[PDB]
């Protein structure tokens, strides 16, 4: 039902980790311990695609990263903490509103179809000692551009490079919106400064890789504020800055950008997701709150993940956990209490950015 | 109008808020007297996350209630 995605670098990470284990020079974090202890298989036993699939599993449906983790093996390590936050995931959903926050949300007339692909920004705040993302792309504290646009490169162009093959199978164009990914709760002390890098960031995979992309047309990129309207060809494409904060009467993530219909195109939103956490985060603790809930609670993201079949609910712009789960349970009756109940896991396939710019097996 | 607390990981926020606020203009009080931006709060009543555009009266928060603030 999701596809999971990363790219040659964090494929490297994952192998150096794996190795670095079987020579002793690391032990797994507490989670990742937690699921390598249910495996009858040791670490030298498994394969690279079972290994990866396992760190992944390690994830939380509700991890709030940017306080809560403590990045010394109790939870996770720093090096754990690489990979997870390059690792990326898609579904197609239906899209049953707008994505509007809070009670500003529009529904749609009839629910459209699309795509999530799922990207954790860069994490530079903690609650305890510095994270990974902030040694990679801070210099004394100062943000470095290069280095947050390679992050960027590394976690995005997967799904770029998957969603430009899946719109030539449908011959369509592929549409993509995008949040202010970073630039919230991720951003830590960088909140005043993080916009323009964000923005910039965009533009330079957009540039360097529009040679690859040539089945992705429109780019919708909405910060919400702290940056100006603007529109800009690159290459082929057309990107679009849209502060839904600034200018009134903009489209919304979940819908179709100006200059797109269901026609022409496969409409992708990019989600700012989290290291830690499961597709969709807060809205597993039932808040419809942060990009990545308001995505995940306005979509059936909850579905394909569950395999449940839920119920959208127009009153609070919902996808609500299904009636045959609520409707005997007095108390304790969102998707985390679901998937608690159930034993559900996150785990699915994954592939790997290659060589010659080809997804493909980890093999 | 009423009194609600917010603790945080600590000081203890004492805030004048209405049964009728929206969760934002709670966080906007709390950016008013500590400087942290709304995007980077995370409000906790009851071991749930309280969300944007529902109100202190939709979770039952009432008088001298305790709220718990997330930060970094
Ligand atoms: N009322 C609003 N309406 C629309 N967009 C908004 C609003 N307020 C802010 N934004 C924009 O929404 C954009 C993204 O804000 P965030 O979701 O914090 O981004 P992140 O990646 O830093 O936080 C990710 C963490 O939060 C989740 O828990 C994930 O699971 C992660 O744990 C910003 O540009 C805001 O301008």
């Amino acid at each position: 039902a999701y596809q999971l995605l990363l790219s040659k670098e964090t494929l490297n990470k994952i192998l150096q980790y794996k190795q670095n284990l079987e020579k002793g020079l690391a032990t797994p974090g507490k989670f990742f311990l937690e699921e390598l202890s249910k495996q009858e298989k040791s670490i030298s036993e498994m394969d690279i695609t079972t290994f990866t699939q396992l760190l992944i599993q390690s994830k939380k449906p509700q991890v709030f990263a940017e306080s809560q983790v403590y990045h010394d093996g109790t939870d996770w390590t720093l090096e754990e903490e690489s990979i997870l936050g390059d690792v990326s995931v898609n579904m197609p959903v239906t899209m049953y509103n707008d994505g509007g926050h809070g009670s500003s949300f529009k529904n749609h007339p009839k629910p459209i179809s699309g795509y999530l692909a799922y990207v954790p920004g860069a994490l530079l705040a903690s609650g305890s000692g510095p994270t990974s993302d902030m040694k990679e792309v801070l210099d004394n504290g100062k943000l470095n551009q290069d280095k947050l646009n390679a992050l960027y490169e590394r976690r995005l162009l997967p799904q770029l490079i998957h969603f430009n093959e899946l719109a030539r199978q449908n011959e369509k164009q592929a549409a993509i919106t995008i949040p202010g990914i970073g630039t919230g709760c991720f951003s830590g002390a960088y909140y005043d400064v993080i916009k323009p890098y964000v923005r910039n960031a965009l533009i330079h995979i957009l540039e360097k890789h529009k040679d690859s992309l040539p089945y992705i047309d429109i780019i919708h990129y909405d910060p919400y504020m702290g940056d100006e309207p603007a529109e800009k060809k690159i290459g082929h494409m057309s990107f679009r800055v849209s502060p839904s904060g600034v200018v009134r009467g903009t489209t919304g993530q979940l819908d179709y950008p100006l200059g797109s219909n269901p026609d022409t195109h496969i409409l992708v939103s990019i989600v700012a997701w989290a290291h830690f956490s499961w597709p969709g985060n807060d809205y597993w603790g039932g808040a419809r709150q942060t990009d990545d809930g308001v995505k995940a609670a306005s979509t059936d993201t909850m579905g394909q993940v569950t395999g449940a079949t839920g119920v959208y609910d127009k009153k609070w712009g919902r996808y609500m956990p299904p009636e045959s789960f609520t409707k005997d349970r007095k108390g304790m009756s969102d998707w985390g209490d679901y998937v608690r109940e159930n034993g559900i896991v996150f785990n699915g396939p994954v592939l790997a950015l290659d060589k010659s710019g080809k997804l493909d097996t980890l093999e | 109008s009423m009194q609600i607390f917010v603790k945080t990981l600590g000081k203890t926020i004492t805030l004048e808020v209405e049964p009728s606020d929206t969760i934002e203009n709670v966080k906007a009080k709390i950016q008013d007297k500590e400087g942290i931006p709304p995007d980077q709060q995370r409000l906790i009543f009851a071991g749930k996350q309280l969300e944007d555009g529902r109100t202190l009266s939709d979770y039952n928060i009432q008088k001298e209630s305790t709220l718990h603030l997330v930060l970094r």
